[PDB]
């Protein structure tokens, strides 16, 4: 996630568009931090990561 | 039998080593005294060189 | 606001929906320009709060009451 | 032991310090770098300015046997200006009766005497204080400090004219009254002119409004410039502050000179855009507006320095910068890609298909183009504007593996493609590089002289990098031998006279924006390249300029290597023939990119040179001179031991600043190989459609704000520094008096870091501010920047320091402090501890001279530094030993300095007690300073002060002692019966400058300590003879006094700037 | 006038809402502004611009211009529109294209044609042309020049867009206008904020807002909602909660008079809470006779997502315990700064699961069932002392129990004979654990974690997931994941300190030592992720029934009633098993007969003496084979239960049967 | 262990990583000390 931050501003990725997401990072400010589509990408996959996986 | 084992770690990353929430995600302060930093490191690494690299 | 509305006024006093003839958005900058407006009032203050309301709490700032 | 243990828990829990490590590092530095965050400078409040209200202490005794009912003013409900109460205080509230719009998130609150404050003391340092009540008395010097920086800055605001109506009744004379908004909005009115209230009585306020003066209330003085618009300025008399006042005026005053109309604004527009945008501003008389942005050059290299420190030996925060400028460039560049003149220009080279070997199919597959190659060459050709940190050195994949070979055509093209790209880049060892990836392939076949048999001729061209590994041969060309090296001589040759000039644009403005540039004068950028500016708008291909003249050269040079007689019998003769002609054909490509370089280039790059959130830092260019090469670029952040002059503890206290940044040969020479321009374009007209769009923002306007504060910060930093600690800076210290204990290297550091976490918490920024400078001692800082030649000689930049008017305001607040310390709350002094049984009512704060004795009183025996208890025997009493090695009993006048105390607290306590409560001692314990509460009894009964004064005594602590009880009558307006009181604790000097008024709304004050309403204060009202304007600021802070009230309006720069598109 | 608010403002739906009520402005004069199509387009054009730039070209324009975009077709298109209706074509255009465009017989074949064709560029034609590299700035100054605007391009920015051509080819002013987005462009435009940066939710308006004010901070007109209400005087949606922050301070008070100790900030306290309760700005006491607190505190404090301090700014933490360092006991109340909504309903949630919920363990579980339990609005109950499985219940029941197993671990450790021993070795005398000795005890208490806990946690999971959907609590994040549990996972803390928590309770079946060190050994076993307030669950909870309240309670209850479960059909010889309960407006509830509850089968295992009960009921087991039920599919104007047990309403044996959905009402 | 409990010195390894701010040389030195590990016997 912070590996692409400072190389790719914008230019969504394969299909899937750049967007907006906040961070609690430093004490108690809070920014909306613009990211990247591969970021955006990175965040779905880290959610289905951290929950887990269904199996049918 | 196969997707009920679960690994068994013994010495996992203190809790005071992580910081705020990136959406999902923490980013890992490089003060941590875990093994895990190289491994942080040696990722952050590749990723970058993976967005510079222009192809 | 004025130079928007007699713009469209005259848009509407021809049959075009373009203006021919236009008082807004014209190359002279004339920003300096002000108009008769009734944020202010005679003494140059403004009317946050209008005058008859201004003078009725400055006059019953102070007045007397009967002794209890 | 449990108890205990849950506490120590509980404690080391809460004791947490408010401390961030930069932890995501990179991220925040290159964020803050590419855009920094703008302080809300101007702020407007609505409210009557003042930050001492007063507050009743004893409710007023209203209803009374002695006078009628129909006497008093409150039974009538006739509001009043002064609270109408037995005792009336008046204490510290910042910031109330105001509507400000952006609150600045400070407040110096005060609660009236009668309650604790301890909490505003126990604040900064106070992590080992258990007890909720109490304070360590060794901070607070610290405590204070950070007090009056919070009250300084949180009265940062502009006063607003709001509005005025004629008075419609008889108690003043036609005057202009001014309206404030809020809810309840006609309590003000009483409260803020007090000439305004009628006297039919002869209580105190009344005899003190019908002594003031009648004519001033309200506005006296009006700017109305036009009309039906508001007046530009009006001055009214009102209650306030005099203190107050003057910061705001300060502050005012500070935004006043930073103030520029929009005359200079297009001035500074159009010649920055060099006439290819036009922008216009109005001609005609104006309301008056406030757009402060003109700033020092002081404040810009200072703040240029503290960047340069921030982007430190990194290499990846500049990163991110050169690449939106390379953005930035391709926005605007009419340059392009003409994808096909590589492959047109090598379909038509004469070969034979016998041949294995082929020039053009080796030079298509070598130098393949991606048009990711004008992105790295936008990159480079960025990289000249920062060459003091960033050294864009070639890649090393670009050079051969291993060695190449001249019998090689792969390692020849290579060789090729290398010599046209290292011109471009600001590499100060290019030129000896040049000559040694050349030098290199060719070993054995052609042999030079070297210096060492380390740098020998066969080490890699790339390892050549510092200044003084130049080869002897290479700086003296009789060295090589035109016989047994008939080439290199010739490269050699080539490289000493067609390597290109350096030369410089002149870009910006120093009229509105300041000179960022340093180690270079103002108004200059150097280029690696020369410029001559083209003459015409219709450009076309030439042929005669500095890159092309290096192409063809190079071309010659291989051509007459494939030429010679040891070279040309080793290959076949079409292959010589298919060579000669590629290298010909190569030569003539029609290649548009050198004329560009040398004609549009610096003119755009000096286009987008000003509005650039990192300023240019550049270093002067030297070509092959390696006598100016410079190296050892460093920034100081502060002195080493006692040097306290920047010049002499520049040169060995300063910190290399620069990283290599690497490219790859293979993209700029594609782009600098192929290129052309739309194929009908006009120069004036594409650039000024181009760069339109670019001149709207105002991202400059806002980093000038952002840079006043980053010069504001470090001043008022060391300033208060300086107060607990030993600097070098001349500064005047006031709060010598207040006890301190000997900070280390540590508590400035801390006390660093609560400065600017508040400075920022008032200014609303959410990035880093003077946090660089942290990582250092604080005590001793200073800016100075140098860089030094390869011979030695260096040269270094010393800015000077501005004026800081937060810093000036704290003083001048310290400086009030030192008079009105009781208001803020603090006694000054000593305390004398013993029995005072009596039936008199003088205040402790003001004891009589009778009780109070000093070192110099006969018969005092000092103690201090060495004490010891010698227990009696057989009836004996008690002997402690004095200071001067006598031994006295438990009896007479001692003065104690509270260190001991706090040392020997339980033992003194258990030994001295029941003396004081019985006996006939009294102690005198230094104190210096210290927080005081105020217990009010009633006079008619019998009070006793023995159950505080020991409440107090139990709780003095190695770390940390309560406040000072003290027990005050109330002053009665009617004779009254006298009933014993004892007292304990009583002050040193007159302690009760808070007291405002005692029984105010009554004839006159009979029993008790007296005070009529201050006439000092109200100068201007109670003083015909005083100007308006006369205050005595330093003593009194007066209560009212004239303030000018402003309407400036704060208009964008766009909307009064237009552009004419 | 103008004036910009965080939200999303549209005509009809922002109308009615109103959202100035909604923030606390008193409100025909004012006229609404739609701008959900912009932040449609601000998504979209996100992808090949950057944030920045459009932020500062969309604060740059101004709203009471009107304006509209034009996409014209590509060329080829647009000469091919032209050529099949020709009265349409521009006057604008030269003599000899339009003449040969007004002609029959037209082909590829034509010279003269054809050289025109790409000797034709869009220039002339259309002047102001948007094309695909245009800036933003340069679009949006535009907009403001003239009436209509062409673009090639549909990433546009700006009014709206409509057709040039048909489809086959492309391939109100009132007095005072609120709006979405602020404009610095006329020199007074206004933009209120009462509300902070920090809060708002949408993350557009907030990137919005954080970027203008970084740059543009000293050029807006700031006011707030109650100047706003000075100046302009002289279904429904449920889940639309709106928050209120509490800015109080503790006061030590003495014998004498107060004395203030610190200054508090709680975040997102409800407003509808503090109606209900009626607390008043003025001082408290929050402590009951007994020693701990009075539940409405302690309600405020699991209703909210953070407690902080004004002096600094890190997290701050209530003490439980009554001892001296940072004892709270009185509280006085000084006022709300500000006020906006909040989307109550996770987005986590998605379709119906068991809800399983990580609390550490000096929690306040017990006070918080016991608070649940008696929790009732309309005729159901929402929360009892049932459907809730405890922490200690997935251990409680093995012969030797989960805590009695750990506490002989001291066996196999050198230097310890008794848990006292183990206590004091691995406990220094700050009561801090040390970091080497409990880092080595944990090497001893996970294998027992996952091998003698994990199976019996897995198998009571499955087996209380398969008799009805309960809300589980448990102790750690690993604990839940290790044992595989089949629901919604969420991580949940709660504002006050748990050690000393654990440090007043006792007869926790050992030394409460053991237990301080049982608590940090299950903290530092839970893996490391972000848990949520304890405010979210319990907002998701409790809000959104009042509002019920508050619109049905007047209304007749069997006509509002509603409900889904199991239908078993009638020709099974030896019913309807309710899965969840729906409240909610008549029209509601007839919007909600027609969805179709099919293709929802599950296997219905009913075989039971009587559950003891009001009425004859007995207990039946039911697994859900195919998805599960979508909370959009339900309604969002429609509040339910999230927690039911499974029951058939009614002897005999029992079977498996495959049952479906339906929904009974009256 | 006695100097370690009253020593007033208390060892606190991120001054070398808030100086540095992180092959290359600036984190070789870091690599090569590992500051984190709390150690000082």
């Amino acid at each position: 996630h912070e590996g692409v931050a400072s190389s790719s501003i914008g230019k969504p990725f394969m299909g899937v568009p750049a967007s907006i997401v906040n961070d609690e990072s430093v004490v108690g400010v809070r920014a909306a931090r613009p990211i990247s589509g591969m970021q955006n990408m990175i965040q779905h996959l880290s959610k289905l990561y951290k929950r887990g996986f269904s199996y049918r | 039998q196969e997707y009920t084992q679960s690994p068994e770690i013994k010495v996992p990353i203190p809790q005071k080593d992580w910081t705020g929430p990136i959406g999902e995600i923490r980013i890992l302060k490089d003060t941590t005294s875990s093994i895990a930093r190289y491994l942080y490191r040696t990722w952050y690494l590749a990723a970058a060189r993976m967005a510079a690299q222009p192809r | 606001d004025e130079a928007d509305d007699a713009t469209k006024k005259q848009a509407k006093d021809t049959e075009k929906a373009k203006a021919q003839v236009t008082y807004s958005d014209t190359g002279i900058n004339n920003a300096n320009e002000l108009s008769r407006s009734g944020n202010v009032d005679n003494e140059g203050g403004s009317n946050q709060k209008p005058m008859s309301t201004r003078i009725a709490e400055a006059t019953s700032a102070i007045v007397s009451k009967h002794p209890a | 032991e449990i108890q205990r243990h849950i506490t120590e828990f509980i404690s080391s829990w809460q004791n947490h310090p408010i401390v961030q490590v930069s932890a995501d590092v990179e991220n925040r530095k290159t964020a803050q770098l590419l855009h920094a965050d703008t302080p809300r400078l101007v702020t407007w409040d609505a409210g009557l300015c003042t930050s001492f209200k007063i507050v009743p202490i004893v409710p007023a005794q209203v209803p009374q046997d002695v006078l009628a009912y129909t006497f008093f003013t409150s039974s009538y409900a006739i509001q009043s200006p002064f609270p109408e109460a037995a005792v009336s205080r008046i204490v510290v509230h910042t910031r109330w009766a105001s509507n400000v719009d952006f609150d600045r998130d400070s407040s110096v609150i005060m609660a009236p005497p009668t309650e604790n404050n301890i909490h505003l003391f126990k604040q900064l340092l106070n992590t080992e204080t258990l007890s909720v009540r109490g304070a360590n008395p060794l901070m607070f010097r610290a405590n204070v400090l950070h007090m009056l920086l919070e009250f300084v800055l949180d009265n940062l605001y502009l006063n607003r004219h709001t509005g005025f109506s004629q008075d419609h009744t008889p108690f003043t004379e036609g005057a202009n009254l001014r309206s404030l908004p809020g809810p309840d909005a006609e309590k003000w009115y009483s409260i803020m002119y007090p000439t305004r209230m009628g006297t039919p009585n002869v209580s105190k306020i009344c005899n003190f409004v019908a002594s003031c003066v009648r004519n001033r209330v309200g506005r006296f003085d009006r700017a109305q410039m036009m009309n039906g618009a508001m007046s530009e300025w009006v001055d009214v008399f009102e209650t306030s502050d005099a203190l107050t006042v003057s910061i705001r005026g300060r502050w005012m005053a500070r935004l006043a000179r930073m103030n520029i109309n929009p005359t200079e604004i297009e001035w500074a527009l159009t010649e920055c855009a060099q006439g290819y945008v036009t922008v216009t501003s109005p001609y005609a008389p104006s309301v008056n507006r406030l757009m402060p942005y003109r700033i020092s050059n002081a404040e810009r290299q200072i703040s240029q320095i503290i960047r340069v420190m921030n982007i430190g030996n990194n290499a990846t925060v500049i990163q991110p910068v050169l690449q939106d400028i390379s953005v930035l460039l391709q926005r605007i560049s009419p340059l392009q890609i003409d994808p096909t003149i590589i492959s047109n220009t090598m379909s038509t080279v004469s070969e034979s298909t016998t041949q294995t070997l082929s020039p053009a199919s080796s030079i298509l597959g070598k130098l393949r183009p991606s048009n990711s190659d004008f992105s790295s060459f936008r990159v480079a050709l960025a990289g000249w504007l920062y060459n003091g940190v960033v050294t864009t050195v070639i890649d090393d994949s670009s050079y051969p593996k291993d060695g190449g070979s001249v019998t090689s055509l792969e390692n020849l093209w290579d060789f090729f493609i290398l010599a046209l790209a290292l011109p471009l880049t600001t590499d100060p060892c290019a030129p000896v590089k040049a000559f040694m990836t050349l030098a290199n392939m060719m070993v054995g076949f052609e042999t030079i002289p070297m210096d060492n048999q380390i740098y020998t001729q066969s080490r890699r061209a790339s390892a050549f990098s510092t200044p003084h590994t130049w080869p002897r041969c290479f700086m003296n060309i009789q060295l090589i031998s035109p016989i047994d090296a008939p080439i290199l001589r010739q490269w050699a040759e080539i490289i000493h006279r067609y390597w290109p000039n350096p030369s410089q644009i002149r870009y910006g403005t120093p009229n509105v924006f300041g000179s960022a540039n340093l180690f270079t004068p103002p108004e200059v950028l150097l280029l690696p390249i020369d410029h001559q500016p083209a003459n015409v708008t219709t450009p076309t291909l030439d042929f005669t300029n500095e890159l092309t003249n290096w192409r063809a050269r190079v071309c010659e040079l291989m051509k007459n290597l494939v030429d010679n007689q040891r070279y040309q019998p080793g290959w076949t003769q079409s292959l010589v023939s298919s060579m000669r002609g590629t290298l010909g054909k190569l030569k003539l490509i029609k290649s548009m990119t050198p004329m560009y370089l040398q004609q549009l280039a610096p003119v755009e790059l000096a286009v987008i040179a000003p509005m650039l959130p990192f300023p240019p830092f550049q270093v002067p260019y030297v070509r092959l001179d390696r006598d100016r090469v410079p190296t050892m670029v460093g920034v100081t952040r502060q002195s080493r031991d006692t040097i306290t002059q920047p010049a002499l503890s520049l040169s060995t206290t300063n910190t290399t600043v620069g990283v290599p940044l690497a490219l790859d040969a293979r993209a700029i020479t594609v782009a600098l190989l192929s290129g052309k321009y739309p194929p009908d374009l006009v120069t004036n007209v594409w650039y000024a459609d181009a760069i339109y769009p670019m001149y709207a923002d105002t991202e400059v306007f806002s980093n000038l704000q952002r840079d006043v504060i980053t010069c504001e910060a470090v001043q008022t930093l060391v300033t208060l520094v300086a107060q607990i600690s030993e600097t070098q800076y001349p500064v005047d210290r006031y709060l010598d008096w207040i006890p301190s204990l000997r900070a280390s290297a540590a508590t400035a550091a801390t006390f660093a870091e609560w400065v600017n976490t508040s400075m920022k918490t008032a200014f609303d920024l959410s990035d880093m501010l003077l946090e660089p400078l942290l990582s250092g001692d604080p005590r001793m800082t200073q800016l100075a920047i140098q860089y030094q030649q390869y011979n030695g000689r260096t040269f270094n930049v010393i800015p000077e320091m501005p004026g800081s008017v937060i810093a000036d305001c704290v003083q001048l607040t310290a400086e009030v402090f030192n008079h009105e310390y009781n208001l803020f709350g603090i006694a000054r002094g000593d305390i004398i501890i013993g029995r005072v049984q009596s039936t008199h009512l003088w205040s402790p704060l003001a004891p009589p001279p009778d009780l109070v004795f000093d070192r110099d009183t006969p018969g005092v025996h000092i103690f201090g530094r060495d004490c010891r208890i010698s227990f009696g025997m057989n009836g004996a009493a008690p002997m402690i030993r004095d200071e001067t090695g006598m031994m006295v009993p438990f009896e007479g006048n001692w003065i104690f300095p509270l260190a001991l105390w706090q040392m020997n607290t339980r033992y003194f306590n258990q030994q001295f007690d029941a003396w004081i409560k019985t006996g006939e001692l009294r102690i005198r314990i230094e104190m210096g300073a210290y927080p005081y509460m105020l217990h009010y009894y009633d006079p008619r009964q019998y009070a006793n002060a023995w159950n505080l004064t020991s409440a107090w005594l139990e709780e003095i602590t190695p770390t940390s002692i309560p406040s000072v009880p003290f027990m005050v009558p109330i002053s009665s307006d009617h004779d009254i019966s006298s009933a014993p009181a004892v007292q304990y604790i009583i002050s040193t000097e007159y302690n009760d400058r808070s007291l405002f008024c005692t029984n105010s709304s009554s004839p006159q004050t009979i029993a008790g300590p007296d005070k009529h309403i201050p006439v000092e204060r109200y100068n201007i009202l109670t003083n015909p003879d005083a100007p308006p304007t006369q205050i005595q600021l330093p003593e009194v802070v007066d209560l009212y006094n004239v303030v000018t009230r402003y309407a400036y309006e704060t208009p964008p720069i766009t909307a009064v700037v237009m552009g004419v598109p | 006038a103008y004036i910009a608010v965080p939200a999303v403002v549209d005509s009809r739906s922002s109308e009615a809402i109103g959202l100035l009520e909604s923030f606390g402005v008193d409100a025909n004069d004012v006229s609404y502004q739609d701008h959900d199509y912009v932040v449609d387009q601000l998504q979209y054009m996100l992808d090949g611009y950057e944030a920045g730039d459009v932020i500062d070209a969309l604060v740059y324009r101004n709203w009471l211009h009107h304006s509209v975009y034009c996409l014209l077709p590509p060329k080829s298109q647009l000469l091919e529109y032209w050529k099949s209706n020709p009265s349409v074509i521009p006057d604008n255009v030269d003599r000899r294209l339009r003449k040969r465009l007004m002609l029959k017989k037209d082909l590829r074949k034509d010279d003269e044609y054809n050289q025109l064709a790409r000797a034709f560029k869009i220039s002339d034609v259309y002047a102001p042309l948007i094309s695909s590299t245009t800036s933003p700035m340069t679009m949006i100054q535009n907009l403001n020049q003239g009436e209509i605007v062409y673009t090639t391009t549909d990433r546009v920015i700006g009014a709206r867009v409509l057709l040039y051509a048909p489809r086959k080819y492309y391939a109100p002013h009132s007095r005072f206008n609120v709006g979405t987005f602020p404009s610095i462009a006329t020199p007074k435009c206004s933009v209120m904020s009462g509300v902070d940066i920090e809060s708002i939710p949408n993350e557009f308006i907030k990137l919005f807002y954080q970027r203008v004010k970084s740059i543009h901070a000293n050029i807006l007109n700031d006011i707030s909602p109650q100047i706003v209400s000075d100046m302009i005087n002289r279904h429904v949606d449920v889940y639309r909660v709106d928050v209120v922050n509490v800015l109080f301070e503790v006061v030590d008070v003495a014998d004498g008079l107060r004395s203030v100790s610190r200054k508090l900030i709680m975040h997102t306290v409800p407003v509808c809470i503090l109606e209900l309760l009626g607390i008043e700005i003025a001082d408290y006491c929050i402590r009951q006779e007994d020693g701990m607190f009075t539940d409405w505190f302690l309600l405020l404090t699991m209703l909210s997502d953070g407690l902080t301090d004004r002096r600094t700014h890190c997290q701050y933490l209530i003490n439980p315990s009554s001892m001296p360092p940072d004892v709270i006991l009185n509280i006085s109340i000084t006022g709300f700064i500000n006020r906006h909504t909040i989307d109550v309903m996770p987005d986590v949630y998605d379709f119906i699961k068991p809800i399983g919920a990580v609390l550490p363990k000096g929690s306040f579980k017990s006070t918080i069932m016991r608070v649940l339990d008696s929790i009732s609005v309309l005729g159901v109950k929402i929360m009892p002392r049932a459907h809730v499985v405890d922490s200690d219940e997935v251990g409680e029941q093995m012969e030797p129990t989960f805590e009695h197993a750990v506490m002989e671990i001291y066996k196999g450790i050198a230097g310890v004979d008794s848990l006292d021993d183990l206590t004091k070795w691995v406990l220094n005398s700050d009561l801090v654990p040390h970091d080497d000795r409990l880092g080595q005890l944990f090497q001893a208490f996970l294998p027992l974690a996952k091998d003698l806990l994990a199976p019996m946690a897995r198998q009571f999971y499955d087996n209380s997931m398969s008799e009805g959907r309960l809300l589980t609590f448990a102790h750690a994040d690993s604990e839940l994941l290790n044992a595989n549990y089949f629901g919604h996972l969420l991580r949940l803390k709660i504002p006050y300190i748990t050690e000393v928590n654990l440090m007043i309770r006792k007869n926790r079946e050992g030394g409460e030592l053991f237990q301080l060190v049982l608590s940090y050994l299950y903290k530092m076993y839970a893996t490391s992720a972000q848990p949520k307030w304890f405010g979210s669950l319990l907002r998701l909870l409790i809000c959104p029934w009042l509002h019920m309240e508050k619109l049905i309670g007047e209304a007749d209850p069997a006509s509002t009633s509603a409900e889904i479960g199991w239908h078993v059909p009638r020709e099974q010889l030896m019913g309807f098993i309710p899965y969840v309960s729906i409240r909610a407006p008549r029209l509601v509830i007839e919007e909600l007969m027609e969805k179709n509850w099919g293709q929802y089968h599950a296997q219905v295992i009913v075989t039971d003496q009587l559950v003891v009960g009001e009425p004859r009921r007995v207990s039946a087991k039911a697994v859900i084979k195919g998805n599960h039920l979508p909370v959009k599919l339900i309604s969002r104007f429609a509040c339910f239960t999230l927690t039911s047990k499974y029951e058939m309403r009614l002897t005999g044996r029992g079977a498996a049967y495959n049952a479906r959905l339906a929904f009974r009402s009256d």
